[PDB]
Formats: C-alpha cells, structure tokens, sequence
C-alpha cells in the first residue's frame, strides 16, 4: 500500500504536454520573426 | 496535415487498422485463428488506451473507447446514432466476434 | 471406458474394450437452444 | 480444538496462492505504470531542455 | 515461460508503446528483472480435496505439511515480492523530483 | 561498480555487473563554474 500505482495523473501530463507545444510553437514563430528582422535590418543598412 | 502534433497519432491508428484482420484471416480459413486475431487485435487496443498516449485529443480518445466496447459516447449522442436497429449491429461489428442465435435474440432485446 | 466427440460434432463414440458405441446427437432448431426443439428427454439412435 | 481435517488447510493454501498471484499482477501494473511515467517524465525533460 | 527477446504482445513494449516485438529493443517494464528475481527450480502447487482417505489426518503431519507450505512460500514468493516493492518504489521519489 | 567519463567531456557512464547507465553531463565553463555559464535546467537523466 506504500507504493502508489502512479505519480500524478494524465491531466498534468497533457498540461505539461500543451505547454510544451505552445512554447515550441512560440519560439520557432519568434526565429522566424527575428530572420525576417535581421534580413530587414540588413536591407536597411544595404539602403543606408 | 491541418494539425501539428497528430501525425504521430495518425500513424498508430493505421496501424492499428492494418493489425485489424479482416476476411482473409477467417471465414475461409479458421475461425478458431480468427477469433485469436480479433482478441490479439482488442487486447492491443486496450493497452494502447492504458498505455497513457490517449489521455490528449478527447476526440481520438472517444473513438478509441468507443473502439474497446464503451458505448458511454453512443449513449449520450443517441440521436445522432440512428435507431437500435444500428445500435445493434454496431454492438455485433464490436464485441460479437461470433453470434449465437439463442446469444442474438439475447442481445438484440 | 472413455467417451469422444467427432470433430464434426454429430457423434459420440463410447470406446472400450468390448466394441464402440456410437451416438448420434440431434441439432437444435426452434426457439430454445436445446435440441429437437426445446425437448428435455430425447431418445438418441446408437449403434455398435 | 475444532474440526481438524484438510478442508480448511486446503483453503487457506488457495487463499494464500490466490493473494500472491495477486500480488504479483499487482506489482507488475505497477512497475508498467512507473515506467511510462518515467518515459513520459524523460521525455518531458528533454523538450524542457 | 523465461521471457528472453521474446515475442509479447501483453506487457512489454517496442518503443513508445505495446507492440508484440520479436527483438528485446526497448525494455517494457521490469519483466526481464523479475524474471531474473523469479529464476527458482520449486513450484507452489494449490491442494484440492478430491481424494479418498483411509482414516483422520494426523496433527503432526497436518502441522508438517503446513510448516512446508510457509516455508516454500516465503522462500519463493516473499522475497520476490519485497524486492519488486522496492524496485518499484526506487522510481517515485525521483519522479517527484 | 564503477564510473567511466567519455573522452569528449559530456557522458558519464555508471558500469555494473548488470549493464550501463549513461547520464549527460554538458560542460562547466564561466559564471560559477556552471553547465553553459550558468544553467540548471538541462537534460539530467539515466539511460540504460
């Protein structure tokens, strides 16, 4: 009886799993965002 | 393809169907083989279910009980489930792998 | 001595040492799952 | 003291039999359940990272 | 029986879930370890009374015969037991953590 | 039994009687002499 059958539940599991989809999400669609700024802004020095 | 994290999902269902014998394994062959594959095929299922990767998705989860023998989904959307009639033949399709005549009209009412 | 059952599942064979006894068994039909229709005793033919 | 006979002995050994067996299943869902946990923490753990 | 790289389709997974693998590639849960645990050579037979006695059974082989029993057991199944309890609460501490 | 470290610096492997449980260990380098110069929130698991 000391020993549980198991450590949480599912709902933490698919908490921790949807947030780690959404900060996987989030940082690729920031690299992508700061490419496309780092190509602008070397347009920019290009026009300068 | 619309979703992101699915894919791996998709696989595992065609997989699981691919597992899922068909007409080439019994009928003109053994039932005894058949009835095995059809309990290797549920047993599969169920510690798929079991397993933890089914908690996600509410909607893959369903269809995966509803797959097991759980007709709580059918109960509560009755009226998008036709009549008994289907009610009936979808039970034999799930936990009826070989019908009895006297276990039918057991079943049936 | 000891019984048997026919893979077909229509005779029983009592085998012994003196001959076998061989059994036929009725199918059922009707309403109830008993043979010969629901009946309780039914006289099965045997021959030697 | 009171009817001393082999019936009694026979189902104790049963009961005990049928508790280990259970036992046993018991710890074997267990360790299946503590090392999906543990896959699912691994794997967790190297997304975090 | 001993489970080797064996085909089982019950509770030993492949990769990420059960999959009736022929080839031992992804430990299940503990069944190789218990196995090991279990490597004995005894039996734990269950008794029925289906046979004919000739008189009353004896106190001193009643108590013999039960004193075997408790030994067997607790030769063969208790120490297995302990140590699958431990096995298993090796991995809930860190679990927490 | 006993521990081994890889020669690339990033894997300590525990060996036993039994099999190995390797365990990834980045480099300590900057800060307080912590992994990456300052982290703690790496991958620190057993793999058998």
């Amino acid at each position: 009886s000391r020993a549980c059958f198991q450590v949480g539940s599912e709902e933490e599991k698919r908490q921790l799993r949807t947030e780690s989809d959404g900060l996987h999400s989030f940082f690729l669609e920031i690299k992508e965002t700061t490419e496309s700024l780092r190509g602008e802004f070397s347009a920019m020095k290009i026009k300068n | 393809s619309t979703s992101a994290s699915a894919r791996s999902m998709c696989r595992v269902l065609d997989d699981l169907l691919k597992k899922m014998p068909m007409l080439h394994t019994g009928g003109t062959q053994t039932l005894t083989e058949f009835e095995l594959k059809w309990q290797h095929w549920r047993e599969e299922c169920e510690r798929h279910l079991q397993n933890g990767t089914f908690s996600s998705n509410v909607h893959m989860e369903a269809v995966c009980r509803v797959l097991l023998g759980d007709e709580e989904v059918l109960l509560e959307k009755r009226d998008l489930m036709t009549t008994w009639y289907h009610f009936l033949v979808s039970r034999l399709l799930f936990k009826h792998p070989t019908v009895k005549p006297t276990e039918l009209h057991f079943y049936a009412q | 001595n000891e019984v048997l059952l026919s893979p077909t599942q229509h005779h029983v064979a009592l085998v012994g040492s003196k001959g076998v006894m061989v059994l036929e068994i009725p199918k059922r039909w009707g309403k109830k799952s008993e043979f010969e229709g629901g009946e309780k005793t039914v006289n099965c033919r045997t021959i030697p | 003291a009171t009817a001393m006979t082999y019936a009694q002995l026979e189902n104790l050994i049963n009961k005990w039999s049928l508790e280990l067996e259970d036992q046993e299943k018991h710890f074997l869902q267990q360790a299946t359940q503590v090392n999906a946990w543990d896959r699912t923490l691994m794997q967790n753990g190297e997304r975090i990272t | 029986p001993p489970s080797p790289p064996l085909l089982c389709s019950q509770s030993d997974k492949s990769s990420t879930e059960i999959l009736p693998h022929v080839l031992a590639d992804v430990k299940g849960p503990f069944e190789e370890h218990i196995r090991g645990i279990l490597r004995r050579n005894s039996a734990n037979p269950l008794l029925l009374n289906s046979s004919s006695k000739d008189s009353s059974p004896p106190p001193e082989e009643c108590l013999q015969l039960l004193s075997r029993a408790t030994q067997v057991f607790r030769e063969e199944y208790l120490l297995k037991q302990d140590l699958a309890n431990e096995e298993i609460q090796r991995r809930v501490k860190l679990l927490i953590a």
